[PDB]
RNA sequence: GACUCUUAGCGGUGGAUCACUCGGCUCGUGCGUCGAUGAAGAACGCAGCUAGCUGCGAGAAUUAGUGUGAAUUGCAGGACAGAUCAUCGACACUUCGAACGCACCUUGCGGCCCCGGGCCCGGGGCCACGCCUGUCUGAGGGUCGCU
RNA sequence: ACGAGUAGGAGGGCCGCCGCGGUGGGCGCGGAAGCCCCGGGCGAGGGCCCGGGUGGAGCCGCCGCGGGUGCAGAUCUUGGUGGUAGUAGCAAAUAUUCAAACGAGAACUUUGAAGGCCGAAGUGGAGAAGGGUUCCAUGUGAACAGCAGUUGAACAUGGGUCAGUCGGUCCUAAGAGAUGGGCGAGCGCCGUUCGGAAGGGCGGCCGAUCGAAAGGGA
RNA sequence: UGGGUAUAGGGGCGAAAGACUAAUCGAACCAUCUAGUAGCUGGUUCCCUCCGAAGUUUCCCUCAGGAUAGCUGGCGCUCGU
RNA sequence: UCUUGAAACACGGACCAAGGAGUCUAACGCGCGCGCGAGUCGGAGGGACGCGAAACCCUGUGGCGCAAUGAAGGUGAGGGCCGGGGCGCCCCGGCUGAGGUGGGAUCCCGCCGCGCCGGCGGGCGCACCACCGGCCCGUCUCGCCCGCCCCGUCGGGGAGGUGGAGCGUGAGCGCGCGCGAUAGGACCCGAAAGAUGGUGAAC
RNA sequence: UCAGACCUCAGAUCAGACGCGGCGACCCGCUGAAUUUAAGCAUAUUACUAAGCGGAGGAAAAGAAACUAACCAGGAUUCCCCCAGUAACGGCGAGUGAAGAGGGAAGAGCCCAGCGCCGAAUCCCCGCCCGCGGGCGCGGGACGUGUGGCGUACGGGAGACCGGACCCCCCCGGCGCGCGGGGGCCCAAGUCCUUCUGAUCGAGGCCCAGCCCGCGGACGGUGUUAGGCCGGUGGCGGCCCCCGGCGCGGCGGGACCCGGUCUCCUCGGAGUCGGGUUGUUUGGGAAUGCAGCCCAAAGCGGGUGGUAAACUCCAUCUAAGGCUAAAUACCGGCACGAGACCGAUAGCGGACAAGUACCGUAAGGGAAAGUUGAAAAGAACUUUGAAGAGAGAGUUCAAGAGGGCGUGAAACCGUUAAGAGGUAAACGGGUGGGGUCCGUGCGGUCCGCCCGGAGGAUUCAACCCGGCGGGUCCGCCGGCCGGACCGGGCCACUCGGCGGGACGC
């Protein structure tokens, strides 16, 4: 589900950088070309150099994406239902069930009808999967790094 | 959550719309409640903020219960200027303090042939 | 280079290859247009099918696939006329038409004359001006049992029929398969080597 | 104890680090529209106070129309009672540029028509090349006819 | 029982960094991240926890997941700063001195006087090319003018270039360059007479046009 | 000697020095091909535990390099014990 | 850091901060993990229907395996026991489904010394390995039988050597992880050059 | 020809149109390298690539078979999958490399010339007249050196016969009548209580349902961290003004007879195919395509049939004329949505007056540079100095935020505090001294269980009693549930290269 991020083709080789040679004592970089400007004299394509080129470039044909065998990943569900029969791997898991009727919690027909929230609120009270709900109001915070600019 | 794929919910393109927003849309950002009297009266929540609209600040250093009239809608800087709101400089002069318009309430609108027509609008919705 | 046993690769990476590389990252938007597409065409085509046209039954050419059938381009000119269509009426009903397809044998001629016979059995024609139908147009009651078909039209299936079990006789037992294929090869490896000393 | 060395506090130099982000990059989607009716680009000019940016064209920091409905704001002002902004179907849109009277390192040099003023001055409209159809004026015993 | 190790291989990490799915009813203006510490510690180590100070809004543990994930070197890149060092230096073309004025302030400005230099192939008076407001007046003394400056070609605010007869404009010089024609896949190129080339008043011209602020030119 | 013109890069120009052709000339300058290639130099970033070398064989327009055998490590596995 | 040898009169390093070098895609090999298993995988497309460009479902065309071998025409992988018969050296019937020798984890049995524990006595022997048969394709030598509607330059089989990446009651396939050798800028930085197009006679 | 016509060729600032340049990501036609690989290098490769030139469009191009195939036959083009790193090519070295079939996306087919029928039956222009089209001209032309209708290889035409059409259909305009966009104005609920703060968006609370709304708990702004303050979000939400379609009706103007049999008649593209040769290209190899020159066709012909050639058989198509949507491409532009991406030495060169400053004669080269505070509240006033620059005062939560101002590291430097100092300084190991801190001497420096004794306080304990609860994962029960389980009935059942079998309800 995740979209391809790349670093563009252009990025730190839209210059005409030429190395000095020896000589010179410098370092051998490609160095760009004259003038009067603070640009001139400095490395450009090397990944060392400020305002270069990263080591290799992120390409945007990057296997993104993987495939999963048709019996796997129906195998995961019926391991992932499974579990959610126990109640020792839902307390584990973090979920309020504790005061729950039945682990495996089936409710009639009626709830698929439902058109307001204070219906389905009113259910979640009834069936103290509330408890649940109230846990994610306390777990609502704010991430920590860049996924906040993002 | 947001379903329409016009509507943007990227945090960069929703501040660039909000800082460089025209001046007739500054004006619907620059809205604040009616009071309770108000709310009850026309049914309206909120009305953009008016030149002569008396408001009451209702956070920050300078809330309190005086009604005071709005004296400058300075939408360049999303904030307007109250009558009484202010505080006296260095050499003396007194200088307005900028106060949101979501942190007044108004408690008198001026009421003209257009303000009675947005009134009769958002109370049939 | 080269190192413990492996194998001689060939890598066909010594041009600029990277300059030419499409990606699939619209494969799923592409999905949903030609998905969006087909639900437009739908809508234009209200009562006809979104298929389109019939396709008649064909054999693939090679030994490779002479066994099965598919959906081939249209009608032959000898099927249409068989099944007493013309060629340029049937193209107005949905029926596709194909002037280059010939029939070397009556077997397929007459498997898409009773295919083509049998499409003209399910069409519900509605009149040119709804005020008043016409020879060819269905009956006002036919016409309100009329919903736009899903699908191929008339999907070519291949069942397969069983070869009835029978009591094997002395012929099939004494029949020398090995031995008549052999010979087969031989007869038609020497018929013109023999041919030339009959003369 | 001057100097020197180490450590620490404080103060400098310097800018790291962290936090911030109206930016970039990548992916996806829908459109996919320039120009002799003067394009792209360029020049110059335009604001009460205005250099750059940006927006405009001598109607020049915008006009009209329409929507919006009290601001713009650095400051002054009364223009301003439909303010302001957005939109944009009206109008306008200097010079150079395919650039088109001839030229251009020149605000150079012309021609035609019409109008106004006193041949001169001013204004307006025109004068590139290639080519299509038609028109008009022609050309050559080139092929005929009539003399 | 055993314990060296370069090149190299492998495993472990409750070592560290960025981001994601989970998870801790986590943490935080009663103070997060970062930073400093002759503070207390822990681990063999990578590192980590706590305290104080500073700071002012985000941040972290655990299970998995993705890397642009760990620096002392590359005459590395960018930025900053040292010793050198208050050192080299402020030494080509003879030379200044006195008094006064303005001014907070004078070896350097201004006025006066004296002594000198350039000595008419000038250190004089005017142009061309180039520069483009450097010109002029007033004001500033902050940065610049490698000392200073009350001064300036600096800075700030205003002002200043007036033509029939000076030049451009006009003419062709070497040239350059269209038209016809030719070539060329093509942008175009070759070519300066070579084609029904006279737009005038009976016409000859033979080559449009451009090309001189030192040529020609009322 | 000024100005105006002419000749442009494998070309120009040269009373000839491989001189000169914008501080660049035994082949200018600019951008691209281009992150050209390099058996050749330089560098190559956290800790710990365990094992631990080779400069020798054969072949190679090889002899500053590879291929191959040896030495190394990892992964085991078949048994015994 | 290169080196047989560096504290070297060998090279780089004045100082601090940030940046800075084994990557990604394709394909191959082995090891490992996972799924299914003589199968295996939808990797095109189709269909259900904020995150959802996900997930779900269908589709096996096809790929890789299940058969190899020869240049090709082509051809193409069953062993053993029992009885009868032929006695040369390979016919028939029946019961079965991969043989024989040596080794072989494990299992089974007897006996003994204490329904357990040690002695030596056998047996069914996994996988694997050594060896010997057997079969398939190529090829060679020696050959005497056989088959037929298309009786011929026809087609079949035997015996004994030998070539093959074979058979001998399948093990692959998909996915992921790691390493190794590659081709791609290919760990990073570096040439002297070469090419295409263009700009300069203000020196 | 009342003597001029025609042909050919000119002129015009003639009447009315068109072409030019830009962009060029994708696309079409040409042109064309070398780095590089082959460990050298020359063919090869790089590459039918870059650079160079021309021409378009929203797509282009291609496209209705002179095809594939050898079958039981397929049937325009484009694209995807597969064929396949295969056939083949190649100093057969390095390397290169498709197609038929098969599965999908999308599917749409057509028009001439020629041939012969029709009184040129055809068309443009001007003027006038009607509602960009129409009539009108005894208007001017084009055209027989060939316009229009019919007609194109799938055959076609004509005449008969037969069956069906015939104000209908079809096309173009706009009217009645209901569905894709564009632009506007709106559309649910705390600023409740307590408390912290410079500022709440913090923390706690808000009768029984946990304050209220929720088809709205996306996001942003607001002086902190907000579903309920505000803009918005949600909603087959409302309203208003436009735009573009489609369906159903009628109105106006234009088209307009189709099929089936027989007979009769008719039927095609030339300096092109092809052969030779040359160069180039291709996997195409006694030549895949393309082109130059020479040769130069045929009409039971011609092309193809992946090895040159002759004879023969067979299959297949009908070249040398044209048009044509969709699936497809898109690094440019315009407008959007998004991110396991970058976070000011990073990401585009460019988060800023960035292709800017600046450099070069030019072609070109090309930076550095984001952050006061919540709010300028930006420090009045006093005083020293000529002034910068200070001292008070003042603003602010904070000046330890004072205009390149958030945080403010290191190198380096000033100064203070401590210690030390003639084998450059630093370094390991061991200890000593000093210093700064930390934890300790508070009525010192001991706890826990049990027991003995003392002292006072008990919702006072064992046992018994009635009901309750749990355990026996203790014996009898009874349900329920699962099947490689058994025997009987019944199903829209399903199921298989067999009404029965199997499966399950
Ligand atoms: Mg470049
Ligand atoms: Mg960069
Ligand atoms: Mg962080
Ligand atoms: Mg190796
Ligand atoms: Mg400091
Ligand atoms: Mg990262
Ligand atoms: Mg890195
Ligand atoms: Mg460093
Ligand atoms: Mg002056
Ligand atoms: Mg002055
Ligand atoms: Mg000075
Ligand atoms: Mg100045
Ligand atoms: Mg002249
Ligand atoms: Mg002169
Ligand atoms: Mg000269
Ligand atoms: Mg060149
Ligand atoms: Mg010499
Ligand atoms: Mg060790
Ligand atoms: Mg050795
Ligand atoms: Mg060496
Ligand atoms: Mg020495
Ligand atoms: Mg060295
Ligand atoms: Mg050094
Ligand atoms: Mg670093
Ligand atoms: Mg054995
Ligand atoms: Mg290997
Ligand atoms: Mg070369
Ligand atoms: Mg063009
Ligand atoms: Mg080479
Ligand atoms: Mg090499
Ligand atoms: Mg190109
Ligand atoms: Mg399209
Ligand atoms: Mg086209
Ligand atoms: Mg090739
Ligand atoms: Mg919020
Ligand atoms: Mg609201
Ligand atoms: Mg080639
Ligand atoms: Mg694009
Ligand atoms: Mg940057």
């Amino acid at each position: 589900n995740r979209q391809p991020y790349a670093v563009s083709k252009l990025a730190g080789h839209q210059t005409s950088a030429e190395s000095w040679g020896t000589g010179r004592a410098v370092a051998r970089i490609p160095r760009v070309r004259g003038g009067g400007t603070h640009r001139s004299g400095q490395g450009a394509f090397g990944n060392m150099c400020r305002g270069g080129r990263m080591f290799a470039p992120t390409k945007t044909w990057r296997r993104w994406h993987r495939r999963v065998n048709t019996t796997q990943k129906r195998y995961a569900v019926c391991s992932a239902l499974a579990a959610s029969a126990l109640p020792a791997l839902i307390m584990s898991k973090g979920h309020r069930i504790e005061e729950i009727p039945e682990v495996p919690l089936v409710v009639e027909d009626k709830v698929e009808s439902y058109k307001k929230t204070k219906e389905a609120v009113l259910l979640l009270k009834k069936l103290k999967a509330w408890n649940d709900i109230k846990k994610v109001y306390a777990s609502q915070r704010m991430r920590a790094g860049k996924g906040k600019m993002r | 959550m947001k379903f329409s794929p016009f509507v943007t919910s990227d945090r960069s393109k929703n501040r660039k719309r909000h800082f460089n927003a025209p001046s007739h849309v500054r004006r619907k950002i620059m809205s604040s409640p009616l009071s309770k009297e108000l709310r009850q009266k026309y049914s309206v929540r909120s009305m953009p903020i008016r030149k002569d609209d008396e408001v009451q600040v209702v956070r920050g250093h300078y809330k309190g219960q005086q009604i005071g009239k709005v004296v400058q809608v300075y939408r360049k800087k999303y904030v307007i200027y109250i009558e009484r709101v202010q505080r006296e400089k260095a050499n003396g002069t007194t200088v307005h303090v900028g106060i949101h318009p979501s942190k007044v309430v108004i408690t008198r609108l001026k009421l003209d042939k257009d303000r009675k027509k947005i009134l009769e609008r958002k109370a049939k919705s | 280079a080269p190192s413990r046993n492996g194998m001689i690769l060939k890598p066909h990476f010594h041009k600029d290859w990277q300059r030419r590389v499409t990606t699939w990252f619209n494969q799923p938007a592409r999905k949903i247009r030609r998905r969006k597409a087909r639900q437009v065409k739908a809508r234009l085509v209200a009562p006809r099918p979104v298929s389109g046209p019939v396709r008649p039954v064909v054999r693939c050419p090679t030994n490779r696939y002479h066994t099965k059938v598919r959906a081939g381009r249209g009608f032959s000119l000898e099927e249409l006329k068989a099944a007493g269509i013309n060629k340029k009426v049937a193209r107005t009903i949905g029926i596709s038409v194909d002037p280059r397809r010939r029939n070397k044998s009556t077997e397929g001629l007459q498997t898409n004359v009773q295919r083509l016979k049998e499409y003209r059995s399910k069409l519900i024609v509605f009149p040119r001006k709804p005020s008043a139908p016409k020879k060819g147009d269905s009956t006002a009651e036919e016409l309100k049992l009329a919903t736009q078909l899903k699908g191929p039209i008339m999907p070519i299936r291949s069942v397969y029929k069983k070869e009835k079990a029978r009591v094997i006789t002395e012929e099939e037992k004494n029949f020398k398969a090995f031995a008549s294929l052999r010979m087969a090869r031989a007869n038609a490896r020497l018929f013109g080597i023999r041919a030339k000393k009959a003369k």
